[PDB]
RNA sequence: AAAAGGGAUCAAGACAAGUCAUCAUGGCCUAAAUAUUGUGGGCUAUAGACGUGCCACAUUUUCCUAAACAAAGAGAUGCAAAAAUGUGAAUUUUAGCUAAUCUCAAAAAAUAGGAUAAAAAUAUACAAGGAUUGUAGUCUGAAAUUCGACUGCAUGAAUAAG
């Protein structure tokens, strides 16, 4: 809620969850170097035990939005998250319809 | 309570111990159906050394077949049950080896060589021709048929007192 | 558009010959062969790597044992087949920073190979990172020369007598 | 046939000549997190921002 | 012959006889034969009387059928006393390792018990 | 944490040891994945099972287990009534 | 490449790259009916041998200005050089300053640019935005 | 190899029965049916030895028992010949016309 | 009559005697095994696939020396290029033709 | 002389010579390649 | 098989070398000259290519004796970074001769084919043109392959 | 060369066939809630029963040994060599390649040998099989308890081809 931009900046298909997954990609971009220093101190077995325990506790307090595993690709035209193609940012369906019309460059119906 | 279908539940003398193993190891050194080759001569005490016999097939003596058969010289992979009389081929290597074995015992010398080759090139049956030249010339043939029976952990073994060696009693007796 | 490109190849291309320079083969001092990649007006993160490949025997300042120690330090960067040390660098943001590093890193390898402290003559050259290839060639004895034609006729004449 | 202690002297001369970590004991120094390259900037720019309408 | 009370036939591999005891497997048995220089393919009939007695004295110290089941049954009993989710499953005779219970839970109902066989 | 080499999963808890004889209320927590450390062996917890909080008294036999293993989330399936 | 004296070799047809996707024809349950898509990448290779370094850059510059729509080009340039790169790249600082004397007009900014802040950091993160993220 | 084959016509003999009629079979269909019977007898015998020649020698022993007339396939051949001889009148049956 | 397949001999490359015969069938059908030396280089395919390829290869090469053997090679089966090729997998099918179990109910 | 590396790229010359062959087969016109 | 570590285990569960077996330790001695047979004789050791593990030590030694006898200054040598060698095997195979078997000559193959034909097992006209076809299908005279192509076929 | 083959395509109409949960849209409803955010839980429950799959029930199988022959595809949101360590999952450390170059990467069946048998039903000869469970680890990730994928050790269910 605190990470949702007060002014909408999304130019693609807007959705309740599309607006929620976008707030996570920005929150992780700001805390990635900080979140990578806590995962490095936790895995560095050369540092004192207390040093690794403090980083392990602070990583647990990070907001969920900061976690990168929360990010999930969504269709920029439909807003779904099931069956998305990374190469086109679309569902398996929206890819088909656009590919046949000719909106996706290079893609052609395959026969062999 | 399960109510599915469940299939309802519902001859010859067995072979003696060691019968199956003795089947895939027996050697058939004869075939009555095969024809008796005319002109096939038998070997002599000094017939594997002459070079004029290179490229000619000669039959093994019947008394040597009783010795080569005693120390498991023949093998199942080799096909002897296709002909009537066990006969070998005097190769150009046989005369090369026999002449060395014939001169070794002449002056009490000792030759030590390792027969080498590719797959089925005659490596084993060249030992069978070296044993044949031994029996026929009053030699003492001490042959170990399979060297894998000594290392595959299939025979009894026991240690020696105050020594790192290990003996194989059951194999040494046989 | 085909006319727009024919107008360029009839009137603008000939003017490219007024600024061309002939190719001159590198001298004995040009021992390095750098490689730079371009994407023709496109930003690609791989357009910052600089590959350099030099031959140890081109450095005529190093001795026999010093040239071999330079191959042991190279590690997997040495190609025993072609006898060429190839090394890259894509650590820095710009291409100029990746070439300067390899220009200094090669001066340390040549400075470390001259160190008389340890010649590494005990270590045998390791070539387990490379996979040697086997090239088969047509047997030279099968070529039907004038001398082999006579050798074949003699063999074919010997086979007839045996059967006969 | 080459002693292991004599081989590490060559593996150590490369680390200095190339400035690489020298960990002959395989200790978990967590360096696998330092060599992993950040992917944040690539993920943030997934949804096209608001443009001229 | 007799090995720690149990009787075995002559035409039986010694390797397979030591593997019939709960807790003994390939690793343990393989190390017991080497101790007394018994080739893996040795059958029961060939063992001399002396060596047979040694095996009995060798297994008397091992953690075997009754001493090993105790440890497994104590581990399962401790889960039911504490009240863990893994404990209730054994009591209820249900899959204990996060398995879909919609179908194919026959072996679970049959074998999952506080008084396991071992 | 499954792998032992990077310690157990520890969550910030209000585990303040009281003076002897004081009455301390049970700890209400939803951290169902917190390894039961030895340092709070003997405290009274109230683990969240998704709907309610089930009381728990940590003992020496629970060290190493997760707090979520002592509070069932679903209900035992019973056919009939 | 002929007018510039660069002997070109090609066009060498490289193996075409084929990507494949099989998507259901319907946006719903009907999975028994699918169809195949693909994206074939056709490519060529023009290799220049014994070409002057600078002359090659003119050849490449001429092609980018008159690039044909719908073609992506990638070039790898090989150049020989002497030892001691550190010095060479330092002596040629003044030589490049004379060639840029008449090119500094392109860039223009207010005195003491405050929006750039850390220069080296600006380039790094501004190159990502243009590239698209990486 | 049997010289004829039996093929019935669905529902032409009586109250829900098929009219069985014998037909001749070509060479390839004659040898195939014969060798498939030999394998059937082989696959039902018990194992006798070891090695690679197990199956090969179990088939050859059946090829020798067939030339000696003491094989079980001979009873399987004559059994199909009787059906044809018994149904030799169905060729001109009134249900097929 | 010395045949070398990819550097190795006929017995070291082909372990199945069926393939050795089909590889040099052109020389065998015309009875010229002892009059030509063949040095072949094969790539791709399996054991029999490569052996059949060598057949058509030696056939064409043999015709260059003696073009009058085509009528015989025609009847020996060393001139036709078998175009049979593995069919592709089709969506909805487990294989080129095999379809999943069709549930009537 | 010449560089040892400049000589290791000249020896790699197994190029096929342009044959300038003479066509003996009749050729049909190409298709209409659309935009 | 006897040029490697055996599959036996000692009381400490440690593999016993094949040269520690009394019977195998007696042959390796006569093969290496340690045990001097007074009355002379012969110590032959035949390899096998069916069901036998590879031992770099044995193969290297054979390749070393063939080079020295052939008058070659460049003899094969150990791979300094290979750890599959055995010092014991080298000492045994250090001064042994070698016999390399290959396909029989065209002449010998004829004398071996006329015996198969005179016995009724080969129903073909045994001539030069036919002796060369079996000599070619059998990898330039390999006797074992000459048998799989003329006796163990499905044409006779 | 040739008696070629496969793919894509497959109309109108009907089944008021499916989708107002991709999207889009008319009418009708919610607007402090039928809207929005987080923590944990659930979608993984289980008496009975129905669908597709994998795999096994040893003798044309499985097991052991060895020096054969593929295609296609993947790596800028990364494929990871060679070394060293561990029984193993894997770890330590990064050479090269952003690719007909470097890497994943190794084809397997096969071919040729070898071992095992009263190979389950004569209980002192209980085969093959790998379910269930205990336990110690590894990898990803705040997080592996509900509820992950693999590895070592032990446990060793039904299963005689239906
Ligand atoms: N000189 C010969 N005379 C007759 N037959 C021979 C002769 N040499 C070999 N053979 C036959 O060749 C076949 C294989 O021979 P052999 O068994 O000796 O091979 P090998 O060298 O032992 O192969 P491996 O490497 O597998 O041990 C046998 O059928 C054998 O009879
Ligand atoms: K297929
Ligand atoms: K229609
Ligand atoms: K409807
Ligand atoms: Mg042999
Ligand atoms: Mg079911
Ligand atoms: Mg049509
Ligand atoms: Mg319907
Ligand atoms: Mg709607
Ligand atoms: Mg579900
Ligand atoms: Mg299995
Ligand atoms: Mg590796
Ligand atoms: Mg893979
Ligand atoms: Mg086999
Ligand atoms: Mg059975
Ligand atoms: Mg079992
Ligand atoms: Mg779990
Ligand atoms: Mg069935």
């Amino acid at each position: 809620s605190m990470f949702r931009a007060k002014k909408l900046d999304l130019g693609c298909f807007t959705n309740v969850r599309v607006l929620r997954d976008h707030s996570k990609r920005k929150a992780f971009l700001e805390a990635e170097p900080e979140r990578q220093a806590l995962r490095y101190v936790i895995r560095n077995t050369t540092l004192p035990a207390r040093t690794r325990a403090v980083a392990q506790l602070q990583l647990t307090q990070m907001h969920a939005y900061t976690r990168p595993t929360q990010i999930r690709n969504r269709c920029i035209l439909g807003g779904k998250s099931r069956g998305i193609l990374r190469d086109f940012k679309m569902t398996r369906y929206n890819f088909r319809m656009n590919a046949l019309m000719g909106n996706i460059p290079g893609v052609k119906k395959a026969s062999w | 309570q399960k109510l599915r279908f469940k299939k309802t539940k519902k001859s010859g003398k067995p072979p003696l111990p060691g019968e199956r193993k003795a089947y895939r190891k027996k050697i058939v050194l004869s075939n009555n159906n095969a024809l008796p080759v005319p002109g096939l001569e038998t070997l002599r005490p000094n017939d594997l050394a002459k070079q004029d016999n290179v490229g000619s097939v000669k039959a093994l003596p019947e008394d040597v077949v009783d010795a080569l058969r005693a120390m498991e010289a023949f093998k199942p992979t080799q096909c002897w049950g296709i002909f009537r009389q066990p006969s070998v081929l005097i190769r150009q290597e046989t005369v090369d080896l026999t002449k060395k074995m014939k001169a070794a015992g002449a002056d009490g010398k000792t030759i030590r060589m390792v027969i080498e080759g590719n797959r089925v090139t005659g490596k084993s049956l060249l030992l069978l021709q070296a044993m044949t030249h031994a029996f026929m010339n009053d030699w003492v043939v001490l042959h170990i048929p399979e060297a894998q029976e000594l290392t595959t952990a299939v025979t009894e073994y026991a240690p020696i007192e105050n020594s790192p060696l290990w003996t194989q009693p059951t194999y040494t007796l046989k | 558009e085909f006319r727009e490109y024919a107008r360029i190849a009839v009137w603008e291309m000939p003017l490219l010959s007024k600024y061309a320079k002939p190719f001159v083969p590198p001298t004995s001092e040009e021992v390095l062969r750098f490689r730079y990649t371009t994407y023709m007006g496109e930003f690609h993160p791989a357009d910052r790597k600089v590959v350099v490949e030099f031959c140890p025997k081109d450095l005529r300042d190093l001795s026999e044992v010093q040239q071999r120690k330079l191959m042991k330090l190279a590690g997997p960067r040495y190609n025993p087949e072609k006898d060429i040390i190839k090394m890259s660098c894509e650590k820095f943001e710009h291409q100029a920073q990746n070439k300067r590093y390899l220009g200094d890193l090669i001066e340390k390898m040549i400075a470390a190979a001259k160190d008389p402290k340890d010649t590494f003559e005990d270590i045998p050259l390791d070539t387990r990172h490379h996979t040697f290839t086997k090239k088969i060639s047509f047997p030279k004895e099968w070529l039907l020369t004038e001398e082999r034609k006579k050798e074949l006729e003699a063999a074919r004449q010997q086979a007839l007598l045996k059967d006969a | 046939s080459v002693p292991r202690a004599r081989l590490l002297q060559l593996v150590k001369a490369r680390c200095e000549l190339f400035s690489t970590t020298f960990n002959p004991e395989g200790i978990r120094t967590g360096n696998k997190i330092l060599r992993q390259r950040l992917k944040g900037p690539a993920l943030a720019t997934y949804y096209p921002r608001k443009n001229v309408g | 012959v007799f090995i720690l009370g149990v009787n075995f036939n002559e035409h039986k591999l010694v390797q397979k006889a030591l593997e019939s005891f709960y807790g003994l497997g390939q690793q343990a048995s393989a190390r017991i034969l080497a101790k007394y220089s018994i080739h893996p393919r040795a059958k029961m009939g060939t063992l001399p009387p002396k060596i047979v007695t040694a095996l009995t004295a060798e297994l008397s110290t091992m953690t075997i059928e009754n001493d090993a089941r105790r440890l497994v049954l104590d581990n399962i009993k401790r889960l039911r006393d504490m009240g863990t989710y893994r404990g209730r499953r054994h009591a209820m005779g249900l899959p204990v390792r996060g398995q879909q219970t919609r179908n194919q839970i026959a072996n679970a109902r049959k074998l999952n018990k506080i008084e396991r066989h071992g | 944490k499954r792998s032992v080499w990077k310690g157990p999963h520890i969550v910030p808890l209000p585990i303040q040891r009281p003076e002897p004889g004081k009455k301390i209320a049970p700890i209400r927590t939803q951290a169902r994945s917190a390894t039961i450390l030895p340092n709070f062996v003997g405290l009274k917890f109230q683990v969240h099972n998704g709907k309610d909080y089930i009381d728990l008294t940590v003992t020496e036999e629970m060290v190493g287990h997760k707090l979520g293993e002592f509070s069932a989330t679903r209900k035992p399936f019973i056919w009939g009534k | 490449a002929y007018y510039l004296g660069l002997p070109a070799f090609g066009p060498v047809p490289l193996p075409r790259m084929i990507e494949r996707w099989t998507v259901p024809k319907s946006h719903f349950i009907f999975k028994k009916s699918q169809e195949n898509f693909e994206r074939v990448t056709l490519r060529r290779l023009i290799q220049i041998k014994d070409g002057h370094p600078e002359t090659v850059q003119l050849w490449l510059a001429f092609l980018q200005k008159h690039a044909y729509y719908g073609i992506g080009m990638k070039a790898n340039v090989w150049e020989f050089s002497k030892l001691g790169v550190s010095k060479a790249m330092d002596e040629s600082k003044s030589e490049v300053e004379k060639l840029l004397e008449t090119r500094w007009e392109h860039l223009s900014h207010v005195s003491d640019m405050k929006g750039v802040g850390n220069f080296e950091d600006f380039l790094a993160k501004e190159r990502l935005r243009i590239s698209g993220g990486r | 190899a049997p010289l004829i084959k039996m093929r019935g016509y669905k529902g032409l003999a009586g109250g829900g029965r098929s009219l069985e009629v014998p037909q001749p079979i070509p060479a390839r269909q004659r040898r195939s049916t014969a060798f498939k019977w030999i394998l059937d007898v082989v696959n039902k015998k018990p194992s006798k030895g070891s090695g690679r020649t197990m199956f090969a020698h179990r088939v050859a022993e059946e090829i020798v028992a067939v030339v000696e007339g003491r094989s079980s396939v001979w009873d399987k051949r004559m059994l199909i010949h009787k059906l044809g001889t018994a149904n030799r009148a169905n060729l001109n049956s009134p249900a097929l016309q | 009559g010395e045949v070398l397949v990819n550097g190795k001999t006929l017995a070291e490359y082909f372990g199945r005697v069926h393939d050795r015969e089909s590889a040099v069938w052109a020389l065998r059908a015309t009875n010229r095994i002892d009059k030509y030396n063949v040095w072949v280089k094969v790539e791709g395919g399996g054991t029999t696939g490569q052996a059949e390829a060598i057949t058509l290869a030696i056939a064409k090469a043999l015709l260059a020396h003696e073009p009058a053997l085509k009528p015989a090679l025609r009847r020996a089966g060393c001139v036709t290029r078998d175009p049979r090729k593995v069919e592709r997998k089709k969506h909805g099918h487990v294989k080129a033709r095999k379809m999943p179990t069709w549930v009537k109910r | 002389s010449a560089s040892v590396i400049f000589s290791k790229y000249i020896n790699n010359n197994n190029n096929k010579l342009i044959p300038f062959k003479i066509k003996n087969s009749d050729l049909g016109r190409t298709r209409y390649f659309p935009p | 098989h006897i040029m490697k570590v055996s599959d036996y285990r000692n009381p400490a569960f440690e593999l016993i070398h094949s040269h520690d077996l009394a019977l195998v330790k007696l042959f390796t001695d006569c093969l290496s000259g340690a045990t001097v047979m007074p009355n002379g004789g012969a110590v032959l050791g035949a390899t096998t290519r069916g069901n036998s593990p590879r031992s770099a030590s044995m193969e290297l030694a054979i390749a070393q004796r063939e080079a020295e006898k052939a008058g070659e200054k460049e003899v094969p040598q150990r791979d300094p970074y290979s750890k599959k060698y055995d010092d014991r095997v080298e000492a045994v195979m250090k001064s042994v001769e070698i016999l390399r078997l290959k396909g029989v000559s065209k002449t010998e193959a004829r004398g071996l084919l006329e015996y198969w034909a005179a016995s009724g097992m080969l129903k073909k006209r045994v001539d030069e043109s036919m002796v060369s076809e079996k000599w070619t299908l059998s990898g330039n005279g390999v006797v074992g392959e000459m048998e799989r192509a003329s006796l163990l076929t499905m044409k006779a």
